[PDB]
């Protein structure tokens, strides 16, 4: 072997050493994908922000949440890039029942995805502050746009708020069991346990994936 | 949408039944009528000769150097590596600003390498500099969709294809916009410059590919023969044909002068889609990287499978033959590059 | 907004139809000629000798 | 790019000297630095070597143990410790930068040398040729072993040394050319004998060229082929 070839081999060895050094840092953090609707207000879901990515750490573990922007309303090819994240945050606001049908169709499309079959979703129902003031008056109810929004269990506000959750869990458990499970929450503009709920969901997600990877579930 | 749409919607179709009629008129043979007596290439086998390990995240692109030795690999770990296939040495390791990259290319002179992903920007890197490192030469912004394929025309102009339904050509020195190729109705995924470098083809997610005139600027012809997205394209060595790799479990080829589809290259047992395609040295062998962790080798004339390239435990996303046709550089999502024969 | 049809009925459509087209035979037995004349210089159809092969 | 070193002077024999190089203007940590000596009127003799990082150290036989090579990457600094100033220690020492990857050009840049006063044999039989300007020259060098390695590249380097100038790279690794070098320069030859056929030489070419090998790491230097009128 030539001396120049030997030095080139040593340079390559340093290249692999430096590349492997960054692998520990890459694997330490957790990767999240943020997506939803324009009116969802995904940016203020994480009130502590600290491809519009953010880097927030709660309980001394770092999460990198990626908000994809500029792309069209297809998500058909660039979603075949995130099949390694911990979860996808699907934020939908319930301020209007005219768009909740489109929102649940979008959730059906993204939950029943070939590349997203083994990745879970944490559902954040943003803007729960005005749901009361939209249902306390009752000047426009969900039964106008839906057949049987006439039974669910302020009492009226909660019975109105749990029907959308029933629909979304019906969608989630329609197809796909064990590999990925939805996490229906309730988020507000002034709510403070938004990142806490995200962490409490992804720890259970990791626990489930480790249960499957040790073959205990 | 005026009275020129109860008129000029049919007149937008009159040239479609008078083109398919023109198209289906000049067809006195199919590919497997004059390529029937040629003996098959046999059970073509190819073992791996060099496994280029070192990447961590999944590989998304891999381009061969013009010197048939160097190659550049793109992975979702935010690192770009230039390899030495003969010795598996790592020539360079260029960190990337955006961790999401789906394109990579080698300049024909070997002095530059381009990459681009979800950042909607093609960052072009200078390899040989007096400084001694690799630094960006230009930051080609001005494109809305995610980049899906970059190819180097010369040392100063590059052609890019993105997900905003536009293929589009730059000038590196100015960094400005020279020509924008429009007409696709979906995310363009692949690109294949012609050997003469005066034309190129691109396949979008509309089951159609368009041959563009890079010098002039308009689409010469559109090729509709698939039923799903076209996520792979490659050009015949002679410059008069090309192959389309689509995600409908089939990979068709087309002739530029015939303006038709020649063969289908589909198997009943294969259901997974195709990710990348390439002709080896004379167009007889059509390498095709599939989704079921495999890469079939197709006898292009006979439309029969000549061999398989198993050895990847994840789906194959990269596939490229070298300039002299001595080896292949298939790369898959398992963060492993592989060189065959 | 007669631009969606104009570029699709008089720019691209009216130009794609007006292209000289040859019969498919002269392209099939031109790719055949190219691949037959380049069989000796294709080191994947006919593997090179081990000494010649650098791998 | 700018390489400099300091620490020259006069040494009483038996003493130590800390010779340090102050690299500036390039990626120092990704370059294998060297050291090349030259007696006042004799010719270059490579003395030591340091690799990228703190890898192999490759002192020359005549100075092995007597000299130490050290580097300081974060401050971009390179050194050459010297002990027991000898009779032949009187020479001008150069620091030359080189990187080894596929396609790289080693020995591309040199620093202005400092003077500190006190085995593949390669010979350039002609130490002085008066060459008429404008026509041509055919400088030749020969070795003892075949520089043609199995990978297919001969490892001979050519350099140029004008009066009052640090050595500059020339046609390297047989017929390859370096940056900043005019295309008129060319050179080819077999193992054990090489040539430096130049086309249409002009002024500012008079100087003492050198032929060095890079097969075995003891890198012997040729006598030199300085031109004249």
């Amino acid at each position: 072997v030539s001396a120049e070839d030997k030095a080139a081999a040593e340079r390559s060895k340093m290249i692999d050493k430096n590349l492997r050094e960054d692998g520990e840092k890459a694997r330490r953090t957790l990767r999240l994908l943020l997506l939803g609707a324009d009116n969802s207000g995904k940016s203020t879901i994480v009130k502590q922000m600290r491809i519009f990515e953010t880097k927030f750490q709660v309980d001394k573990v770092n999460f990198h949440m990626f908000d994809v922007g500029g792309q069209r309303d297809e998500r058909r090819k660039w979603i075949q890039c995130f099949n390694d994240v911990t979860a996808i945050i699907f934020v939908v606001d319930s301020s209007d029942y005219n768009r909740l049908q489109e929102a649940l169709n979008d959730f059906k499309s993204i939950w029943n995805n070939r590349w997203l079959r083994t990745i879970s979703v944490i559902l954040f129902l943003n803007k729960q502050d005005l749901l009361a003031e939209k249902v306390l008056a009752g000047k426009s109810k969900i039964e106008d746009y839906f057949p049987e929004f006439a039974r669910y269990t302020d009492p009226r506000v909660t019975r109105a708020k749990y029907f959308i959750r029933k629909e979304f869990v019906d969608i989630s458990t329609a197809s796909g069991d064990g590999r990925h499970i939805c996490y229906p929450h309730f988020t507000c503009a002034v709510d403070t346990e938004n990142a806490r709920r995200i962490f409490n969901d992804c720890k259970d997600i990791i626990l489930q994936m480790n249960l499957r990877e040790y073959n205990l579930v | 949408l005026q009275s020129e749409l109860d008129q000029l919607r049919q007149e937008a179709e009159q040239l479609k039944n008078q083109i398919r009629d023109a198209r289906k008129a000049c067809a006195d043979a199919t590919l497997s009528q004059i390529t029937n007596n040629i003996d098959p290439v046999g059970r073509i086998q190819m073992r791996t000769r060099r496994t280029l390990r070192g990447h961590l995240a999944k590989i998304y692109a891999m381009h061969w150097g013009t010197d048939s030795r160097l190659l550049v690999s793109a992975s979702q770990d935010g690192k770009l590596i230039i390899w030495d296939s003969y010795t598996t040495n790592k020539v360079h390791a260029i960190p990337l600003r955006s961790s999401w990259v789906m394109t990579c290319a080698y300049a024909p002179s070997g002095n530059y390498v381009a990459c681009g992903g979800l950042d909607n920007i093609c960052s072009i890197y200078n390899l040989k500099t007096r400084e001694g490192n690799v630094r960006v030469s230009r930051e080609l912004a001005g494109h809305t969709g995610y980049l899906s394929c970059c190819r180097f025309l010369d040392d100063n102009q590059i052609v890019t294809s993105s997900g905003d339904t536009t293929c589009a050509l730059w000038d590196i020195e100015t960094g400005q916009q020279t020509t924008t190729f429009t007409g696709h109705t979906g995310d363009v995924m692949s690109l294949s410059l012609a050997p003469d470098t005066r034309l190129f083809v691109s396949g979008a997610c509309d089951a159609s590919a368009k041959l563009w005139d890079v010098r002039e600027g308009m689409c010469r012809q559109t090729f509709t023969g698939h039923e799903s997205d076209i996520n792979a394209i490659c050009f015949f060595p002679n410059g008069n044909a090309f192959a389309t790799g689509s995600d409908d479990a089939t990979c068709r080829l087309f002739d530029l002068r015939a303006d038709q589809e020649l063969m289908t290259y589909s198997h009943d047992n294969i259901i997974c889609g195709i990710t990348s395609v390439s002709f080896s040295k004379s167009g007889r062998l059509l390498l095709a990287g599939y989704d079921d962790f495999n890469c079939n080798v197709w006898d292009a004339l006979k439309a029969d499978r000549a061999g398989v390239l198993a050895g990847h435990d994840n789906r194959v996303s990269c596939l490229g033959v070298t300039d002299d046709g001595m080896a292949v550089a298939t790369g898959s999502w398992d963060s492993f590059l592989k060189i065959w024969n | 907004a007669s631009i969606a049809q104009a570029r699709k009925l008089v720019e691209q459509l009216k130009m794609e139809a007006n292209i000289d087209r040859i019969k498919v035979s002269k392209a099939a037995a031109d790719l055949m000629a190219y691949c037959e004349a380049h069989a000796k210089e294709d080191p994947l159809l006919t593997p090179v000798p081990a000494s010649e092969n650098p791998f | 790019v700018q390489l400099v070193e300091s620490g020259g002077g006069l040494v009483q024999p038996g003493g130590s000297r800390k010779l340090s190089c102050s690299a500036s203007g390039f990626a120092f940590s990704s370059f294998g630095m060297h050291w090349v000596r030259q007696a006042p009127e004799k010719g270059l003799e490579w003395v030591a070597y340091i690799s990228s990082g703190s890898g192999t150290i490759y002192y020359a036989d005549t100075v092995k143990g007597r000299f130490t090579i050290s580097r300081d990457d974060p401050k971009n600094t390179l050194f050459l410790q010297m002990t027991s100033l000898r009779s032949e220690d009187t020479a001008m020492y150069y620091c030359v930068r080189s990187i080894y990857y596929y396609g790289s050009s080693p020995f591309d840049f040199w620093g202005q040398g400092t003077t500190l006063t006190v085995d593949i044999v390669m010979t350039q039989a002609t130490s002085s040729v008066p060459v008429t300007p404008g026509e041509s020259v055919s400088i030749s060098c020969r070795s003892s072993k075949s520089l043609l390695h199995s990978n297919g590249n001969t490892y001979l380097y050519w350099f140029l040394q004008r009066p009052g100038q640090s050595p500059q790279l020339l046609i390297y690794r047989m017929s390859n050319l370096a940056s900043g070098v005019p295309d008129r320069f060319s050179g080819s030859g077999s193992g054990t004998a090489f040539t430096l056929t130049i086309s249409r030489l002009e002024a500012e070419d008079v100087g003492v060229y050198y032929c060095m090998q890079h097969l075995e790491y003891p890198l012997t230097f040729g006598a030199g082929t300085k031109l004249e009128l």
